[PDB]
């Protein structure tokens, strides 16, 4: 067996992880404090959530993840937190000083004296592992210590561990949640360093995510804890590959042959369903080819873009809980009969499916409501490209007046590294029009 | 359970489908079940499903030819670790006048959407599962007679939602529950609620254990609704997004800051977290708005010298805390609405 | 826990400190004694940015001291909150400079440098996280200026990731007659452009008038500038004192505020102005503490931010308002069809809340702009310049003790550089 290590960095990216977490633990039955009644073989062994969760003397199920930030106050909260025994204190790194929201800082000043602590603990945890697939690491753009400390890490991690995957899972920022106006400078640096150290890229739409908060799950004004626990469903969904033993993406070296069959490609389209309400408990019912038929739908998708136009590279689908054979089959036929759909017929790869029998899991007392089967199709498709076109575009309103770029050059970075990262913009534009046809 | 398409220019390729096929081909090792449109007209020899699946968890037989309830009973019974039951869109015919009980004990949710099932009716159907902790009764134009005595003191969820026989008087029949939590109430016609039983500044007897009120989509006009939410003694949680009197314009805010300054103890609104920042805001905005009313209605900052009305505190019997919380209003602070010329 | 080491050089600038000290220690809730009577929770929630914690609960300040003659240093330490700073904060010579820059730059600057890092260093040291450094002094000196900017360049060349701030001010002829103001006025900009991050411009000819027209004195003194001074400090760092919604972080503020790195010239304004002893008038609403705050007779600087262009602004409100009000008011403002439309604010304003008015108002106001006016003062005494540097007037002070004119040439350059890099960007396109 083999199992699998998650880095939480920034405020983002420790609050995914805690919500990830918190699913996984309500989903196992593993109670606050690390005790599962359904395990029996205590000491450890091979089982299927064991590629998350190690166990120790007491029976206690550790989470194979490492948190870290570079302030106190974040981390503060977990350790005084509800969780505070499921994880371990070493696994928690602090910080005294923040990026500021700055790239070079979290990549330089600040990530020079922490980035060390960093591996050391990374080895020191993976030591007890006999297998490690890869690292799944969380941060988002619009800070500085997601993105820069972020490629500092994957740059030592590609030299330590090379024969590792690297999957990531980013959040594409937005206008109405940007937090600063220097959150594209950080993207394109972060975007532009982590290409050669990183196998498949998993982005999320903010305003994506705000517009399904306020339609879906009817939220007036969603905030923070709203859209963590859609990202942790989100996780949840398709890590159950991993955590069930399923039978489609066993692996982490299977996601870059069955969603990136180009290298410099990388960037799929995770869409799920459904998105039910509290309220809502037993209103509707969603047969096997209303939820898959509602995958195919702009508003339904983490990323606003228009798939009609562009063609799609792969594809794979994953349902989870009561779904027949033959239902998957029926709406397979009924979206191969309804929409119309361009696919790349040079592409080394294809169409593929996936069921795991497990029944849902939400968070009880939350927003969401529990359904009876659950949709989340992975295919990646040349309208991402139109997602890059925006940020790049904001770059250019911010490199005709090169204002706020003196603060970034005056930490370490010189200024060709702009220039580099707009090259890769316009070959990584290039490359998605060529294969666009 | 038992038991190409090409789409775009590449095949459909099936894996792992067998491993879920061996894994459903196994009655005894069934947890859920959902049975849509598979019509279902009968049980069928008892002691079949004793034997087959006894240990099935969840139910749904929406949307079937069952046409007597003991058809049902039949398969709950049958079923001695039955934690959900729905049975929804299905035309039941329920007894009179007989309560079967002793058959559902170990259920913990139960609905009953577009049944056709009466108050009545449910009150002897629901006496099978003294332990009920969850109840739903929505789209069923049911009007209640009487209030419950000895069925459904466990249920915590009561979803009377798409009724349109649902007047304050019909919810202080489900007022005296002792356990109920929350109470669904979305797409009724409710247009006010009012609790004589207590005054002004005390805490109604009724509902004593309901902390979600759910009435979004309701006909709340007017500002008594959430006045007299106060009296609630736990409302932690309130719901109302489209009203007559909340609206999703941008403009809509100014209405949401005095909901929060009409409630002491909410602490959620809509499915959002209120923070002291959040409450002080609408606190500040509540007195800064009725600072003006509160000088005519015969107010004044001494506090022997405070003569008000009684139409005043019926309107606004929040705003005597707020005066000692963050002081009067003082006369500089109430001449905001002439222009220049 | 963000530590500021705050330090003041000149007379001027130990002046304004001081004044700056004890007008915060009315609000903080610390009496002159060493300890703290305040009955508010808020007040000792940020109390760590300007004071240490000792024994018994001792706010200490992390004020330096630094001076070339000890008149100003006794007074101080003689003042009404002169047992709250450390005797060995106060460094000090015995014969000055003599209004000459050279002298206090070069000379009796550099040789007490190193007793003045010495206590930096030790101040430093005790700070679990130091976010920058800030300077109070003057231009129109020679000890003053001089060692103001030694210490910055030293800070810069031993700290290079610390934030400057400088409270500079500018001289007038209506305030001291000294002749070599002009040329110690120009080489202090030319090193605060070289080695700077923030500059906040406190003109002595706008204060002056101020004093002389709307507080309607006959003949104004130093005590009715240093308490505007004073006020107006108080009313910058209200979110570096107390808690607030917005990013109270003095890094990101000025990343925000300084899009330029050559034009990080702020010019700061406060209403409603006061005086002394008469400061309880009325509460002024939120558009009338916006209209007036916003006006260029509440500007410490001479320069108009309506002759010009604004590129950043900060607004900071302290009393008893909801931040939704000032939301609404800033929104109207810009709003070309209501009827609160004016032609002096921006479309984009970082307003802050505060729930601790000053003393003797209840409501107070603070704007600080990186408009382009303010290239109008760097032009006026740059024409002074020009009626001495041709006449070689009073060169040998200068060239006397070590100063080359090739260094007189350069800060003129540079001077003009920057006075046409802002004139050039004042005609940018409004997108
Ligand atoms: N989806 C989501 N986005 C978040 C969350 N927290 C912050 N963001 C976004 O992330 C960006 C801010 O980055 P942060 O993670 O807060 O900052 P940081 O990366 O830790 O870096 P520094 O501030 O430089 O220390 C903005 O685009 C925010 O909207 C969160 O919980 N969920
Ligand atoms: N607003 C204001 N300006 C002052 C004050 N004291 C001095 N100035 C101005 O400061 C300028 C230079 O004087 P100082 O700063 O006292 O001198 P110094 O900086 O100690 O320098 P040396 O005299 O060379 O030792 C003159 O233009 C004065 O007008 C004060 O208290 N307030
Ligand atoms: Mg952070
Ligand atoms: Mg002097």
């Amino acid at each position: 067996m083999r199992e699998c290590i998650s880095i939480h960095v920034g405020q983002a990216g420790v609050q995914i992880g805690n919500a990830c977490w918190e699913l996984y633990c309500l989903e196992h039955g593993i109670q606050p404090d690390g005790q599962m009644p359904s395990d029996k073989t205590i000491g450890g062994g091979d089982d299927s959530f064991n590629t998350f969760f190690s166990e120790t003397g007491a029976g206690k199920h550790v989470p194979r993840a490492v948190f870290v930030d570079l302030e106190p106050t974040v981390i503060d909260e977990v350790r005084t937190g509800t969780y505070r025994q499921l994880f371990h204190p070493e696994q928690l790194i602090t910080g005294k000083e923040d990026a500021a929201n700055n790239y070079a800082r979290g990549h330089y000043t600040i990530g020079k004296e922490i980035i060390d602590l960093v591996l050391d603990r990374i080895r020191k945890l993976a030591d007890q592992c006999t297998g490690l697939q890869g690292f799944l690491v969380f941060h988002s753009f619009g800070g500085g210590t997601g993105s820069g400390f972020t490629s500092l890490l994957m740059e030592r991690l590609s030299v330590d561990y090379g024969k590792k995957s690297k999957l990531e899972f980013s959040i594409y920022p937005a206008p109405q949640v940007s937090t600063a106006v220097v959150e594209p400078y950080n993207s394109i640096l972060t975007t532009h360093t982590t290409l050669e150290h990183s196998d498949c890229a998993f982005m999320v739409d903010n305003e994506a995510i705000y517009d399904i908060c306020r339609r879906n799950l009817d939220i007036e004004r969603p905030t923070y804890t709203n859209l963590n626990r859609l990202i942790s469903q989100i996780v949840s969904s398709i890590t159950a590959s991993l955590r069930f033993d399923g039978a489609l993406n066993v692996d982490l070296t299977e996601f870059q042959t069955n969603l990136v069959p180009y290298p410099r490609i990388h960037f799929p389209l995770a869409t799920y369903a459904p998105v039910i309400s509290a309220e809502k408990a037993y209103h509707e019912q969603l047969s096997v080819a209303e939820i898959t038929n509602a995958c195919f739908e702009p508003a339904n998708q983490m990323v606003k873009c228009d798939p009609r136009h562009g063609k799609y590279m792969a594809c794979c689908l994953l349902y989870r809980g009561d779904v027949v054979p033959k239902d998957v089959n029926a709406a397979i036929a009924t979206i191969k009969t309804k929409r119309s759909i361009q696919f790349v017929d040079w592409c080394p790869t294809g169409f593929k499916v996936g069921i795991n029998y497990q029944p849902p899991t939400v968070v009880p007392g939350g927003d969401l409501a529990k359904v009876q089967r659950a949709v989340c199709m992975l295919s990646n498709t040349t309208a991402i490209a139109e997602a890059w076109a925006r940020l790049d575009h904001k770059f250019d309103l911010m490199y005709a007046k090169r204002a706020f770029v003196h603060w970034y050059v005056g930490e370490g970075m010189e200024e060709g590294e702009f220039s580099e990262a707009r090259e890769d913009m316009a070959a990584l534009e290039k490359d998605y029009e060529e294969v666009g046809v | 359970y038992v038991l190409i398409v090409t789409i775009g220019n590449k095949p459909v390729e099936t894996i792992g489908f067998d491993s879920i096929m061996k894994q459903q081909s196994q009655l005894s090792k069934l947890q859920e079940v959902s049975l849509r449109n598979c019509a279902v007209s009968c049980a069928g020899e008892k002691g079949g499903v004793a034997e087959a699946c006894p240990n099935i968890r969840k139910v749904d037989l929406s949307k079937n030819l069952l046409s007597s309830w003991d058809e049902v009973i039949h398969i709950a019974d049958q079923l001695r670790h039955l934690e959900v039951l729905n049975v929804s869109e299905n035309k039941l015919k329920f007894p009179s006048g007989s309560v079967l009980t002793g058959t559902l004990s170990v259920l913990k949710v139960l609905v009953l959407n577009q049944t056709g099932i009466t108050w009545a009716e449910v009150l002897r159907c629901v006496a099978g599962c003294p332990g009920l902790e969850e109840l739903y009764l929505e789209s069923n134009n049911i009007f209640i007679s009487e209030r419950p005595t000895d069925v459904l003191q466990t249920v915590k969820l009561l979803d009377l939602s798409s009724n349109q026989l649902i007047d304050e008087n019909q919810l202080y029949l489900i007022a005296h529950l002792p356990r109920l939590e929350q109470l669904i109430l979305s797409d009724t016609g409710i247009s006010s609620l009012h609790f004589p039983d207590a005054g002004i500044g005390c805490k109604t007897s009724m509902f004593p254990s309901l902390k979600y009120l759910v009435v979004n989509d309701n006909q709340i006009s007017q500002w008594s609704f959430f006045n007299e939410l106060e009296k609630l003694p736990s409302l932690r949680a309130l719901s109302c997004l489209r009203n007559p009197l909340t609206k999703e314009d941008k403009e809509a805010e100014t209405a949401r800051l005095l909901i929060i300054a009409s409630i002491g103890q909410l602490k959620t609104l809509n499915k959002c977290e209120i923070l002291p920042e959040e409450r002080r805001r609408a606190e500040l905005d509540y007195r800064k708005a009725f600072g003006n009313e509160w000088k005519q209605a015969g107010g004044h900052k001494d506090p022997e010298k405070n003569r008000l009305s009684e139409e005043f505190l019926t309107a606004h019997p929040r705003y005597q805390f707020l005066c000692l919380k963050y002081g009067a209003p003082e006369d500089w602070e109430l001449k905001t609405q002439q222009p220049l010329m | 826990m963000r530590e500021i080491v705050h330090i003041q050089a000149g007379q001027c600038g130990n002046q304004i400190g001081a004044k700056f000290w004890e007008v915060i220690s009315d609000e903080h809730g610390i009496d002159p004694t060493g300890t703290y009577h305040g009955d508010s929770d808020l007040q000792l929630d940020r109390i760590s940015v300007y004071y240490n914690e000792a024994t018994g609960g001792k706010y200490v300040p992390r004020a330096i001291l630094v001076d070339l003659e000890p008149g100003t240093m006794d007074s101080v330490r003689s003042g009404p909150f002169g047992q709250i700073f450390r005797p060995d904060n106060f460094v000090f010579g015995q014969s000055g400079a003599g209004n000459n820059w050279a002298k206090g730059h070069y000379t009796e600057g550099a040789e007490l440098v190193d007793s003045v890092l010495d206590v930096v260093r030790k101040e430093a040291e005790s700070c679990d996280c130091l976010q920058g450094f800030q300077l109070t002094h003057s231009l129109g000196g020679g000890t003053g200026s001089g060692m103001g900017t030694l210490l910055i360049s030293k800070i810069r060349e031993e700290y290079p990731d610390r934030i400057m701030n400088t409270f500079s001010v500018v001289p007038s002829p209506k305030v001291s007659d000294t002749v070599v103001e002009p040329y110690n006025a120009t080489l202090s900009v030319h090193q605060l452009v070289e080695n700077t991050d923030e500059t906040y411009c406190i003109d002595n000819e706008a204060l002056y008038d101020i004093c002389f027209r709307t507080l309607k004195l006959t003949t104004p003194t130093y005590g009715d500038l240093n308490h505007l001074v004073s006020a107006t400090m108080s009313g910058v760092t209200t979110c570096l004192r107390f808690p607030g919604q917005l990013n109270a972080d003095l890094r990101k503020l000025a990343v925000n505020m300084v899009p330029f790195p050559r034009l990080h010239f702020f010019m700061p304004g406060f209403a409603p102005l006061t005086s002394r002893g008469s400061q309880q008038y009325r509460a002024l609403t939120v558009p009338e503490l916006t209209q007036q705050v916003f006006d260029a007779k509440n500007m410490m600087a001479a320069c108009d931010p309506r002759h010009g262009r604004y590129l950043t602004v900060a607004a900071v409100f302290r009393g008893r308002m909801s931040m939704k009000e000032v939301d609404e008011q800033m929104l109207n403002v810009q709003n070309k069809n209501s009827s609160y439309f004016v032609e002096w604010i921006p479309n984009n304003v970082k307003t802050a809340v505060c729930d601790i008015p000053p003393r003797g108002l209840k409501m107070a106001v603070t704007f600080i702009g990186n408009s382009t006016a303010i290239q109008e003062l760097f032009k006026r005494i740059s024409e002074q310049f020009t009626a001495m540097f041709r006449r070689k007037a009073f060169l040998h002070w200068y060239t006397g003790e070590g100063m080359d004119e090739m260094e007189f040439t350069e800060a003129e350059s540079n001077m003009n550089d920057l006075v046409s890099e802002y004139q050039q960007y004042q005609d940018a396109t409004a997108e």
